[PDB]
Parts: C-alpha cells; structure tokens; sequence
C-alpha cells in the first residue's frame, strides 16, 4: 500500500478550491448552524473527486460557453443568456452524474467577474475581441449550469455578441449587500429552483464532542461597497491535486495530521483529517488560528475515529 | 440500478478484428473507471485493459498491448475495446466492470471493482 | 415577560436593500403570530407583512408585495423583514407586533395584537 | 364578522382527535372525578390550536425520529431510547412554547403500534427497511418527549437499527391490566416525572349547574388481555380542522348547537359549544347518546353563559 502524504507547503503556498484566492488564515466557526456541503474543494483522501471539483485553479467559478442572446430582465443592468460547456471546450452532458459542469460555483451569491469573447469568423484574419465586467447571481432561478445555461449581467450596454466564444474569468463578488444574497453555505439550484440537485459530495460535520471544523480561508474581493467577506475551503486546492496523483489507500476513517513549525520542528496542534476530505480540531472559540505562515500540516499517523485531540 | 452490457463479440480468425461494447446504465463512464477483464474456460481471470473517468490514466495487459485499444462515446454512454490483430491466446468472454468514483488510479483486480456485466464471447479459430 | 426588539434598519439609497430583525424573549414565533407595521411622521401607521405560527399563511401589503420578503430562525428565535428594494415611499420607522397564539388568520390592524416593539429607523435618500 | 359553522359530517364521518379512530358514539359521564385537560383536540372556536393538537389525523400520537440504541431495562421484553424530531422532520426544539411536540399523545398508557425504519446509507441502490410491534409507556420516566427523546419496547429481539429513520404508527392500548396504568385523563410528564409540565390547553368543565361534558368516544383496539377500553375527544379532528380553517370570531362564550336528524329535520336535542372547545348538555346519566348516526351539530346562534339548556 502506498502510503499516504501531503505536500510540504506554507499557508501562502496554498490556494483556496472554491476561489480562485490565496489562503490567508486557517479559521473556526463552532457556532455554525448552516449545513456545510460544499461542491468544490472536494476529494476523498485516497484520490476522489467529488460534487463539482476538477483540478484546474483557473477552472473554479469559470465559465466557458457561448452567447446565445440579450435577454430582458427586470433588474439592473443588460442581461444576457449564455450556454456553458465543460471547461475543456467539449459539450456539456446534463446527464452526466455531476450536480453541473465542474467548476461551477458552489455557493449563493452575486459573481463578479469578466466576460471575454474571442470570435470563431474573422483584418489580417485576426478575430475580434472584447471583454467587460459581469455578474452572475447564481441564486437566480435563471442559474441552470446544469441544464446547460446560465444568465450574466453587465454595465456595458451592447458590446456582447450573440455566437462567440465566451470565457468568465471570476473576480470576486458584486455585493454583500441584502439583496445579494451571499450564503457561503447555500447551494445554488443547479437546474433551476423547482428541481433537486443531484450526485452531491456529502455534508461534513465534526462528530466527536469539543471537536469543530477547521477551514482554509480566504477573503474574497469586493466590486463596491461594505464588508469584508471570506470564503472556507475544506481543503486548499493543492491537497486536491495531490491527493488525486497520490491514490493513497486510506487505512483508517481519519487520518491524524500535526501542524509543524519548521523554525523549531515543534508541533503547535493537531487536527483529524477525515476520510471523506475535511479536518476537525479540539476548539471551542471561533476566529482564525493564530500559526506561523511557514507552517504545515504533516501526516502522523492512522487513527481510530474514537481518538481524542489535544485541545488547541 | 447499475447495469452494463456487453456486446461486439464472435467468431473470428487469427489476425482478424472486433470491437467490443460495453454500455452502461444507472452510471455515466465520463464519472467512473471502468476495464475490460478476460475470461477462458479453465483458466483464471485476466485484466486486459482498464481507464479512468475521463480517459487520462489507463492499464493494458502486456500480453495485449499494441493490439487493443479503447474508445469512447459517452454521448452514448459506451466504452469501446478495439481488438485489432487478435491471437489464439485471445479467446475468452471478454466483459466489463466499473469501479464508482471520479479517480487516477486504475485497478487491476475485480474485487476492487462495483458492478460487473455477463460478457460476451470471443473466440479466434481457423 | 414578553419583549420583542427590532434591528437592522439605517440610512440606505433607494433602490438599496435592507434586512430588518425581530428577537422575541418570552415568546417564541413558531407558536404565534407576528407582523410589521411602520410608521412615517405625519402619516397613519401601516401594515407591512404579517405571518402566522407556521409560515403557512401570511399577508403582504400590496406597495410592497414583489420588494419585501420574510424569514425566520427557530433557533435564534428570531424573525427577518427582507427589504430587497427599497423606494422613497418606504422610509418610516418599522416596528414588529406579535398575536398570541396559533390561527390561521393573520391580523392587519395593531389593536388586535398582544405585544410590539419599538422599533427601528429605516431611511431611503439620496 | 365572518359566520362561525360547523362541517356538515355524520357521526361515522367524525375522526377521534386523541387517537386515530373513527367515533362510535357520543358519551357523557357525569360522575367524573377526574380534571379535563387533554392536550390534543384542543382549538378554540375561532380557531387557535392549543397544547399539543396539530392538524393531521395521521400525526396523532405519532412519533417521527431515529433509534440512538438499544438500552438496559427491568420490564419484559427488548427497550430502545429514540429521538424524536417535529413531526415534518425539522428538529425538535424543547424551547417551544408547546407542551411537548405536536401529536405527542396527551395520556398515560402503554400505546401499542408499529414502529418502522427507512435506512437512509445503501443493491439498486435501495435502502434497508424492517418494522415491528412497539409499545411506549407514557408514565414511565423515560418518556420525555418534550426533552426530545422516549423509550420504547419491543418483544423483537435485535431487529431495529441505530442511527436510522423512525416511525411510529400507533394502532391501540398494549394492555388495560392494573399494572398498565391506562387512565386517559392524566396526563404524561412530558418532560419526566419531576418537572412541570408546561403551555397547557386549559381544563374543561360544566359550570351550569345539571349540565355535563359530552364528548365524542371512541373504542381503542387492544393488544390482548381483557378490557373494553375508550378514547373520549371534546371535538373530532374534522371539527379542529374546520375551526382552524374558518377563524370565524367567537361572539359569545357559547354557542348553542342543535344536533339534527336530517331525515325529519327536527332538533333532538341542544348543546353548548364554549369557545374554548368543548361540549356540554343538560344529561343528568352516564353512557352513550342513542341518537341516529346520519344526524350532526348545527350551528344555532350565540348565547350568554347563563342559557339554559332544554334537558335530554
């Protein structure tokens, strides 16, 4: 059996896998009420990709597809309709077993990002080009990834054309605002308000008493106005990418891991790294972990799910 | 209700060709492994040739390589095994198995897979 | 022993959005009947958005019908006033009143309710 | 000022709101030493549920939750302890201003039934199921629903799992021997023995002199043993349904109802609703009111409390 291992990274070396952000701070939240069943960032510790997660950065919250038309709708701003592919550019299946095209975002919220077209036709045979800012409110009835659509919304007034080629490259969000809905911890409706999301990751939990989550963290930009909002990843992107070319057979439910100064070679806490993809810690106070940023967590050994952590 | 059925095979010659089906429902191929394991009267299993989800890691047999390559149309939910060239050796119920799961690693050994399909014969005569 | 106390409100331009909170101590909303009325100088009070114990039926003055929005935390006992987008028209102070017990109707004048808030100030400028 | 009425329902057409049943009779007992105050079937007549009375016929002394384990106990036969939730599935809160959560049965008795399980982990991916015969002791000190959790027994051996979906379907009394303790005007400790029960309907009783409670009775089937047991309602869950549905105001404390027989249209005798919700006539026996099935209460008008009732 190989065994299993995580890569040797700083906290700045990590990246957060339902955002395209640096990590900033290890996080915890034990109050939390909301389920945590995020889509992206997901993958079992003997390699598994889950819920919408692919292994691209520059994948997670992207959008590839094509303009279809303007579309007319209430709210502010111009409104257009596009389909979206996979992310490599073949169709994609809506029967396929993934709640939607991976890298779709996993969260509820208002997009920002932008909108960029290369044309198919062509001026020394050179396409033309544009780009501008967009939106894309994923709790919209509208939101229908899996379907094969989805709906953006600009400033820009009329320079989109309908046929081309379009990428969504993510930013950050539009608005904290009320009315912009941002639930880190909401699913969008993937096909749309009436249907059932399907072929989800499961929910995570601590289970053990004491014990809570512990989140990669990372604070996501604004477009305009107040805030500071962040988004919690269960494990940064480069555990995904590792843990998929590892395909390390898991010989336990959970797997301790230490944090490791390598100043002094001391551990400052440990942390249960679970099967399904996700850490708990003995924590019972909210906010980040305070730890040096050269840090890491290092792989100690199996343990049984009964195993009691050292309080933090 | 996983299902996976078999199809493509016959009787052929030394040196002549099939193409095996293996076509799934209750599973997509674009989100699973999947191989093709052999079987002969009277002698053991075989592995032949193994994918994973999206056809970027694979296993093929020794004994087959350079004779046996495979396909794909998930637009049909089907996975082919092209058998060019087949040898006497190659006779056997050739089916198919899948391990659910989006992952790298391709397993070698049918216990580890999920669900497995009845066959289809393949016999190389003269 | 009954207190209801509103928060959330503030100084917001139109076509901003607010969400308005009602905690309640001695009372819990999932056994009673609640609403939202304002109240503007110079001007009669009026009802905003009512609900009953359950959630199953509510009712929604017409000014604000596809702007407003409710919601509730069992846990945190507490009710939200959704004010998705705001006019000129809606700055006044918004208070929170609650009927006792569990009915079907849903109360629209503010005689018939057992209990109400202060309030909290909410202001569409520009 | 909308009218206040009643459904227009023959006496078979009348469901117990205390325990699934049809009414068989209409009964008085004036001897009774015992206080009124169950908890289910309880609604004013402008409609306010109170206690423990929900709306469904099939959530009546029904329970929805999980098996936490099997648990050592005296008694014959296998004991388990389960959670119990609301019943649409949403968690209990013990906080509720409610007496315990609805349907909770509002008496003291072994309540016979099914209790079933639905596994939700998964061969076609299909779940695991199995039921058995349950019993559920009201008076026990583990019957503490309004703490979110109860006990039941089952003669099963083995065959129930834990940390899977619950239910119980009741369908009679286990026993009416001694020891049994079925008296359905006591009410459970909903929250174990030593704690006060709370957010009670109030106690019903005549307050004119010569007149009694008339309830609607019904026979409770019974697992074995000797016994002719009953179930005594203040109103059938039609009428609850009806009342909640109306929200009529109440114009008096009493309305005078006259229960007609359709095929004569005449009266054959009157009644005092009271806007708490319940029944009394001028009957000076005890027993069943012989009176044709087909016939029903019609609404006459508002009274004063000092109306005087013509005898039966």
């Amino acid at each position: 059996s190989k065994p299993f291992t995580l890569p040797i990274l700083t906290l700045g070396e990590l990246t957060n896998s339902r955002f395209p952000l640096p990590i900033d701070v290890l996080y915890t939240n034990p109050n939390e009420s909301a389920i945590v069943q995020c889509q992206n960032g997901r993958c079992t510790l003997d390699g598994e990709l889950q819920g919408t997660t692919q292994l691209l950065p520059t994948g997670i919250c992207a959008f590839r597809g094509k303009v279809t038309q303007q579309v007319q709708d209430e709210h502010r701003g111009t409104h257009w309709n596009m389909t979206v592919t996979n992310l490599n550019g073949t169709p994609f299946d809506p029967t396929e077993d993934v709640p939607a095209p991976l890298g779709t975002p996993d969260f509820s919220g208002q997009i920002y990002g932008v909108i960029s077209q290369r044309n198919t036709n062509t001026e020394g045979n050179l396409p033309a080009n544009r780009a501008h800012e967009a939106v894309i409110a994923t709790y919209s009835p509208k939101f229908t990834p899996k379907l094969g659509n989805i709906q953006f919304s600009t400033w820009e007034t009329q320079d989109v054309s309908s046929g081309q080629p379009t990428k969504f490259t993510p930013v950050g969000l539009a608005s904290v605002d009320a009315n912009s809905h941002f639930d880190q911890w909401t699913l969008p409706s993937y096909s749309g308000a009436l249907t059932l999301n399907m072929n989800l990751a499961p929910s995570v939990a601590p289970v053990f008493p004491g014990e809570c989550l512990l989140f990669f963290r990372s604070f996501i930009p604004l477009k305009g106005g107040y805030g500071n909002p962040a988004i919690d990843c269960l494990m940064p992107q480069e555990w995904v990418q590792h843990l998929y070319q590892e395909s390390a057979p898991s010989l336990s439910d959970v797997a301790l891991v230490r944090y490791v100064n390598p100043e002094t070679g001391r551990t400052l806490f440990e942390a249960k790294l679970h099967r399904n993809g996700f850490l708990t810690v003995a924590r019972n106070s909210a906010g980040p972990v305070v730890a040096p940023t050269n840090g890491y967590f290092r792989f100690d050994s199996w343990v049984n799910q009964f195993y009691t952590l050292a309080p933090m | 209700q996983v299902q996976l059925q078999e199809s493509g095979g016959g009787l052929v010659q030394a040196g002549g060709s099939l193409r095996l089906s293996c076509a799934a429902s209750g599973l997509t191929f674009s989100t699973n492994g999947m191989g093709w394991f052999r079987q002969a009267p009277g002698k053991e299993r075989e592995f032949v040739f193994g994918v994973n989800w999206n056809g970027g890691n694979s296993y093929v047999a020794d004994s087959v390589k350079g004779r046996f390559t495979i396909s794909r149309d998930n637009a049909k939910n089907t996975v082919y095994l092209q058998m060019n060239s087949l040898k006497l050796e190659d006779t056997a119920v050739y089916y198919c198995a899948a391990k659910m799961g989006r992952r790298l690693a391709v397993s070698r050994t049918l216990e580890e897979y999920d669900f497995r399909g009845q066959g289809t014969q393949v016999t190389v005569s003269s």
